[PDB]
């Protein structure tokens, strides 16, 4: 996936 | 009658999450209105982690998918027209669905 595993 | 895609997208999203899987979305980067960081585009597609921990304020509406996500530490807001959503599956095993084409999305 393109986005980091953790948003917060 | 409106498209079934958003209803099926939500059904699978919930099934995946409820069964301890991490929902990944496959997006058509060329579809009109797609609003995501360019660095995400590869082979004309985008793969996104839609889990609650990888996103913020996730909305799966009938016409679009919208949420905040972090990229290499940078928070960005994404907007994905439903017509560009190609599939949703489990990161863990690939179980999911490949949406059927629907006239309206053309």
């Amino acid at each position: 996936a393109c986005n980091d595993e953790n948003y917060a | 009658s409106s498209p079934k895609r958003p209803y099926l997208l939500r059904a699978y999203y919930d099934w995946l999450v409820d069964n301890s899987f991490t929902p990944y979305l496959v997006v058509d980067a060329t579809y009109l209105g797609v609003n995501v960081p360019v660095e995400c585009v590869k082979d004309g597609q985008i793969v996104l982690n839609l889990s609650a921990s990888a996103t913020g304020n996730l909305q799966l509406t009938n016409d679009f998918i919208q949420f905040n996500a972090r990229f290499k530490g940078v928070s960005r807001e994404l907007y994905i027209p439903m017509g560009a959503a190609l599939a949703i599956y489990a990161r863990e095993n690939g179980d999911g669905v490949m949406f059927e084409p629907e006239e309206i999305y053309d």
